[PDB]
């Protein structure tokens, strides 16, 4: 019998998936054109 | 429709008619001398 290393509840892992995943979403802003004008047409149109 | 009420009042309408399926724009009468049409008198397309 030997200590056996602390494995970190399988809810942290999952929670993980849950935070990245949250920021992935509004990162994107949709595309229309590459780079330039894709979902950020609707900040430039107000801008102008 | 110089004035940027007017370009406005469409990109607010196509906004809501993606948003809640409701979107609209008016038309409202007043006195420019800044770009008179005709009598320094002209109207306007006022957002919804």
């Amino acid at each position: 019998a030997y200590y056996e290393n602390p494995e970190v509840p399988q809810a942290n892992a999952y929670m993980l998936e849950a935070a990245t995943s949250a920021v992935k979403e509004v990162a994107t802003l949709g595309v229309d054109t590459e780079a330039v004008n894709g979902g950020q047409v609707a900040f430039d149109t107000v801008n102008q | 429709m110089r004035h940027n009420t007017a370009k406005i009042a469409v990109n607010i309408a196509v906004r809501e008619q993606i948003e809640a399926g409701v979107g609209a724009w008016r038309l409202v009468t007043d006195y420019e001398d800044q770009s008179p049409t005709s009598n320094n008198q002209v109207i306007r397309r006022e957002p919804i």
